[PDB]
């Protein structure tokens, strides 16, 4: 409908260049087809991918434009305060074209009753038929979170995600111009999204195979000691 | 330090 500007073509260009950089090492997909399918492999498995994310999702975050220019401390409490909501929405793009994933996730000594709503979850965010635009859109967002705990510079943030929730506003204009009503629709998600960083460390209270541990960098950004 | 390895990963170019 209204056309994105120059300069906010430039910005989604940067985005979508930072959202299609890094991936996941071909070692760890190998593994999601071919290792030993039990409660104990699946739980090594999720694990591992989940640190990778964390470590995408650091390198996507500081190629978002002005990202760098924040606060040190802020950036990190933005960083740490975004990870579980950037995994839901990057969980949710996944699962709405491996099976074979989803299997690992539901024998890994996560509850049924946890894995039944989130995967709903996903699907009412699969509903939405987003572009990976609208995607990559969606994580800045979240990342770039100027309500988030302990962030001492709140305007500055603030400042940050205003271009990016015009640029989606756009997006939603431009690709589903049938349904007005997307964007708002999207929003609506992002605020569901936020009620599942309780569930998922409610979660993680419980979450034990054999005992294992949790990888250093998933203790440090998920706060389990 | 609190962080120790995100603050890593994040000064890390
Ligand atoms: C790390 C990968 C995304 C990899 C990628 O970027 O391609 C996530 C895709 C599915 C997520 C899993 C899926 O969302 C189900 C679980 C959700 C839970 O809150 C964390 C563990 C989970 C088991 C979670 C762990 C991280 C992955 C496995």
């Amino acid at each position: 409908h209204m056309e994105l500007t120059p300069d906010q073509q430039t910005l989604l260009h940067f985005i979508m260049d930072s959202y299609n950089k890094q991936r996941m090492p071909q070692e760890i997909t190998n593994k999601i087809l071919k290792e030993e399918f039990s409660a104990e492999e699946n739980f090594l498995i999720l694990t591992e991918m989940a640190t990778n994310h964390v470590q995408v999702l650091v390198e996507f975050t500081k190629k978002l434009p002005g990202f760098q220019t924040l606060d040190h401390e802020d950036q990190i409490a933005l960083l740490k305060g975004s990870a579980v909501e950037a995994m839901f929405l990057r969980s949710a793009e996944i699962f709405n074209k491996s099976d074979l994933l989803e299997e690992r996730i539901r024998n890994s000594g996560i509850s049924d009753e946890y894995i039944t709503p989130m995967f709903s979850f996903y699907k009412s965010i699969g509903e939405l038929k987003m572009t990976q635009e609208e995607y990559a859109l969606l994580t800045a967002i979240v990342i770039l979170s100027p309500d988030r705990q302990y962030i001492k510079d709140r305007e500055a943030v603030e400042k940050l995600q205003e271009p990016l929730l015009d640029v989606l506003q756009k997006l939603c204009k431009i690709h589903q111009p049938e349904n007005p009503q997307h964007f708002a629709c999207l929003l609506g998600r992002l605020t569901e999204l936020r009620t599942f960083n309780h569930h998922h460390a409610e979660m993680l209270m419980s979450w034990r195979v054999n005992d294992h541990k949790f990888t250093p960098l998933l203790c440090e950004i998920w706060d389990v000691q | 330090k609190e962080n120790a390895l995100l603050r890593y990963l994040l000064d890390k170019d």
